[PDB]
């Protein structure tokens, strides 16, 4: 739900 | 000084909800430890994000609008350098950069 979670799923 | 106020307005629209669907990957610094990008610091020597740029505008670190725009373009170059060309985050970076370049060029002189 966080920016880091979205960021993680976007890059990897 | 008046152009530095425009730089704050440009970054404010870059943060606005109208662009959030493609601007959000650049909101905050790339946390290399939390995101598992164990090669980022070897490739990117000068990281930059919209939140750091905002703090440097608030601290009046940028002398002119050209130095502000250099940090904005550094943020995009880091994304183009680290990620593959066909990556989805590269397309999102071109979108946000097109928004920046237009407003940065249309800045009152
Ligand atoms: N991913």
């Amino acid at each position: 739900w966080s920016w880091l979670c979205k960021k993680y799923n976007l890059i990897h | 000084s008046e152009q530095l106020k425009c730089c704050s307005g440009i970054l404010k629209e870059m943060f606005a909800k109208k662009h959030a669907a493609y601007a959000w990957p650049f909101y905050k610094p790339v946390d290399v430890e939390a995101l598992g990008l164990h090669d980022y610091c070897d490739i990117i020597k000068h990281p930059m994000d919209m939140s750091t740029i905002k703090s440097k505008l608030e601290a009046r670190e940028y002398r002119d609008a050209q130095e502000f725009g250099a940090d904005v373009r550094l943020m995009f170059s880091n994304c183009y350098k680290y990620n593959p060309p066909d990556h989805e985050v590269v397309a999102m970076a071109r979108k946000l950069q097109d928004v920046f370049e237009m407003r940065f060029a249309k800045m009152p002189d």
